[PDB]
């Protein structure tokens, strides 16, 4: 399907996440947040939940310990709009039955052509 | 630029000595440090890590501490076992810093070597060039002084010494001197004696042999 | 039974290349953080690369920054490190730890160290040592052993039969002997009375030159 | 329907929720989070809500008193999954008398076929 | 009336296999655990296995595993407990618990407890006893009772007038007799002037032989 049209909205949440973090750990962070390209990366790090994941998301809460509800927000904001948006599929999907009578149509119509 | 710079860089006391180890950092790093044992040649163990919790098998004796930018590693009941070099460590994915080290070394009482003396080895003639090995066990301080004698006339430029790590058990040092001669010196003398000339000895011990 | 087996060190002509290679077992690879550190000859640690094995993230010391490259195989379950224009600087032993967190991810251990392996950079050749057994003198006090002679480069790793004989062995550190090989000694105590009850084997080794010796030394 | 294909989400839940009980728990408790399956048959039986719930629920949150913040979540992102779809479910079915027009039409043109 | 009534045990031969019942009655079977524990003669109590009723989750002792299989069955609303290469340390007597929760399952009580039933491995074949009234003498001091000799294996449930004399019974534990058959006694006190107003009964009884025997004492 358009399952591709669906990944622009998670770039879009990539994005304005990545603007947050830029605004606010570029500073004080500029590996990890002083640019764009740094902050898209270093999100993903974190989205992975690995080693390295924990590794940025320490001294990032020991110098803002605010910062955690950042993170938390974009793992949690990114999960609920797919889960949600993979919900609306299921039922933007069971209404095929209406297809299925679709083609049907099609058959008995284009005999009678 | 983080820097960790760990004191002293050598230290002394005896078993059941309460040892300590300063770690100072630059700035609030508040708990990121880490401290390893290193005992020689081998690989470094994880002591302490969030500068105060102890990682999982360390002895109760060994202790981490903070005041602010100054973490200090403890031990309270220092074991013959504890000689190793003690690191401090930073922590970051995108950084690690350790410190200089500090080497713990232990005391214990005055220990006379056991010494002995080797030929050399018959395939070893057989390379136009002979060893002779003086061998000083299980002694203490480090501090020693091997004499040579070939046909009773001193020696010079001829030897090396090699000396042990202090032993896990007992603290011990033990001590490898080789004498290097060319065969043609070798066979044209007869008598071949090292002296030692140890602290724990009276009268200077010597082990001969005679080809 | 975690270890990290680490591999393909030891001799390397300067401006030359080494791999090395660090096999994880007994964990979990992907989760972890894989690290080279390095130990020159005479000094502290010093960390040189540092590696997410599942992110692929890397991350470098400014002293080896561009010459090094540190990389992981999940597939193939270890990391590696490619070292170019290897210098006298270089010359160091290598050490393969891992951070395993949730714990020490948190705080950047790191928990579990490989046993190392040395690099030296050099321009001379392997050569292999010459064992040579150590002639005893007559339930105690009986020092006897093998000397090892012209070997480079390190190590060489002695044992006694087959690590039979641990207590009382005193495998000594090398020397340079000016000729430029080295030559160590390796001793060991036992009962007099009992020259003639086990055998006495040192089984030296010389990876650099697959010198695999085994000697008896006996009165 | 295709409610089978419901499932799959649950499946995919079922499997976030472990993979958390694995990178949280398997350290610390082993034959409850150790594996991925241990953690997948945890949490199946926390979502009984019986004895063996509370007996596994115990020692975990003795270790690590956050750890309820996890159960709980668990319990909730699940069960508002299934009401919330299957309260869309009853609005996507409440559609169907456009599909009872469907087959009136089917009558009268078989016939004029 | 909420209560575990199990079943099951006895005599069997080592390396054979036996099938241990416990009904559950006045509560929420399928919401509870059960348990089975077991204590051997002369020691504490040892755990044995644990399931859940509902989940159908199973734990078990490392001494047992795989040896010994617990089940529960909610429709026949009863747990089991299946013993397989039986031996001579599993010669105790087997008891089945609950927790039934909310509570209890967020301490592990366990709350109620069944009341038990003896599993002994031997070689030797079932026998039933023998009861041997055991004579008065003569408003106080009539101590009279029964004998029960020459049985195998235990127990012996010994009763009086079907439960109606409780007070001043003193039944005996078994001994051995080298001979190998257990030998108990069963004593009670009564008046000595009501030696003809009540009719005095031991009611033994032996399972593992079905010996379901009634004797009247008197003088
Ligand atoms: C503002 C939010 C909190 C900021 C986080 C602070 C960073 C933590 C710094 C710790 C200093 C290090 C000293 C060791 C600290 C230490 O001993 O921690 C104990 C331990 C931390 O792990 P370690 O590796 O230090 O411990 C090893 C041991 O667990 C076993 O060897 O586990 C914890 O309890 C983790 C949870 C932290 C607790 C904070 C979580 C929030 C709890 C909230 C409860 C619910 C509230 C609901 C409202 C009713
Ligand atoms: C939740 C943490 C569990 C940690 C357990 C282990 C660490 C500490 C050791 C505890 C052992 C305690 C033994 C004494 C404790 C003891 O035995 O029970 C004392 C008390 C009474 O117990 P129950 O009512 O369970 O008693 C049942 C009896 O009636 C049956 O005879 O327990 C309660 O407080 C139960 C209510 C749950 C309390 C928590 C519910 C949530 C309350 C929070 C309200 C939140 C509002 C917002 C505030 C932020
Ligand atoms: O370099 C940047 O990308 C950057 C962008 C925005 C801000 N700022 O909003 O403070 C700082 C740095
Ligand atoms: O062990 C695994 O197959 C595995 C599962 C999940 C993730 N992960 O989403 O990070 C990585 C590895
Ligand atoms: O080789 C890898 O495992 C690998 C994984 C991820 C990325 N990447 O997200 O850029 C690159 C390499
Ligand atoms: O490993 C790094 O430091 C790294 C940083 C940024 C990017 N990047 O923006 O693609 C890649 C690697
Ligand atoms: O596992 C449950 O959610 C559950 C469902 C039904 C009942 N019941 O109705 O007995 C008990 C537990
Ligand atoms: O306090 C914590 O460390 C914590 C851990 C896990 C979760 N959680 O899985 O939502 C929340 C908090
Ligand atoms: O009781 C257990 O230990 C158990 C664990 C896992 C599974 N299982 O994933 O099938 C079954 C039983
Ligand atoms: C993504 C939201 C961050 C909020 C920062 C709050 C700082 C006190
Ligand atoms: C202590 C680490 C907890 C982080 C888990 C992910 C939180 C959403
Ligand atoms: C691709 C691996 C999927 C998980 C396999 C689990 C095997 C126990
Ligand atoms: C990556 C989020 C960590 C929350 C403590
Ligand atoms: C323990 C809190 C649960 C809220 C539904």
């Amino acid at each position: 399907p358009g399952i591709a049209w669906i990944a622009l909205l998670l770039l879009v949440i990539f994005y304005v996440f990545a603007v947050m973090g830029t605004k606010l750990f570029a500073q004080s962070f500029p590996e990890w947040f002083g640019t764009l390209g740094a902050s898209m990366y270093t999100l993903f790090q974190v989205m992975t939940l690995e080693s390295w994941s924990m590794g940025i998301a320490r001294p990032v809460i020991e110098a803002y310990p605010w910062a955690w509800i950042y993170f938390v927000s974009f793992i949690l904001v990114s999960s609920f709009t797919v889960l949600n948006l993979f919900i609306g599929i299921i039922i933007e999907s069971m209404q095929s039955a209406h297809h299925a009578e679709d083609g049907e149509r099609t058959d008995a119509y284009r005999d009678e052509v | 630029d983080i820097q960790m710079t760990q004191s002293p860089s050598s230290l002394s006391a005896s078993v059941g000595d309460r040892v300590t180890i300063t770690c100072r950092a630059s700035q609030s790093v508040s708990s990121a440090v880490a401290w390893y044992q290193q005992k020689p040649g081998k690989a470094p163990k994880l002591l302490i890590y969030s500068a105060s919790s102890l990682y999982s098998g360390v002895p109760s004796r060994f202790s981490g501490s903070r005041s602010g930018t100054d973490f200090t590693l403890t031990i309270s009941s220092l074991q013959p076992e504890d000689f190793a070099t003690y690191y401090c460590q930073q922590g970051d994915p995108r950084l690690v810093t350790f410190g200089q080290g500090t080497k713990v070394e232990i005391k214990r009482t005055v220990a006379a070597p056991s010494v002995f003396i080797f030929p050399p080895s018959d395939s070893q003639l057989k390379s136009g060039t002979a060893s002779v090995v003086c061998l000083l066990n299980n002694f203490y301080p480090r501090e020693a002084k091997v004499q040579w004698k070939v046909d009773n006339a001193l020696q010079s430029g001829n030897s090396q010494e090699s000396v042990t790590e202090q032993d896990s058990k007992d603290s011990t040092y033990s001590l490898s001197s080789t004498l290097t001669l060319s065969k043609a010196d070798y066979e044209k003398h007869k008598v071949y004696a090292c002296e030692v000339t140890h602290q724990g000895l009276s009268s200077p011990v010597t082990k001969s042999f005679n080809r | 039974e975690v270890q990290l087996v680490e591999s393909g060190g030891g001799l390397v002509q300067p401006g030359g290349s080494l791999r090395l290679s660090c096999a994880a077992s007994g964990f979990n690879f992907s989760s972890s953080s894989i690290h080279w550190v390095r130990q020159a000859p005479g000094k502290g640690l010093e960390w040189v690369a540092s590696i997410s094995s599942s992110s692929g993230s890397t991350s470098y010391a400014d002293s080896v920054k561009g010459r090094f490259t540190i990389s992981a195989d999940t597939s193939k379950n270890t990391a590696y490190l490619q070292m170019n224009s290897l210098r006298a600087e270089d010359t160091a032993v290598y050490y393969c730890a891992r951070t395993y967190g949730w714990y020490y991810s948190w705080w950047w251990a790191f928990d579990y160290w490989g046993q190392g392996t040395l690099v030296t950079v050099s321009s001379a050749s392997t050569k292999g040592p010459s064992v040579f057994p150590l002639a005893p003198s007559s339930g105690g006090t009986a020092a006897l052993g093998c000397l090892v002679k012209d070997y480079f480069p390190e190590p060489v790793t002695v044992s006694w039969n087959s690590g039979a004989l641990t207590s009382g062995v005193h495998t000594f550190p090398a020397v340079l002997q000016s000729s430029g090989l080295y030559s160590l000694s390796s001793v060991v105590t036992v009962p007099s009375s009992s020259l003639g009850t086990q055998t006495y084997i040192c089984n030296v080794n010389h990876k650099p030159s697959n010198t695999k010796v085994d000697k008896k030394v006996e009165p």
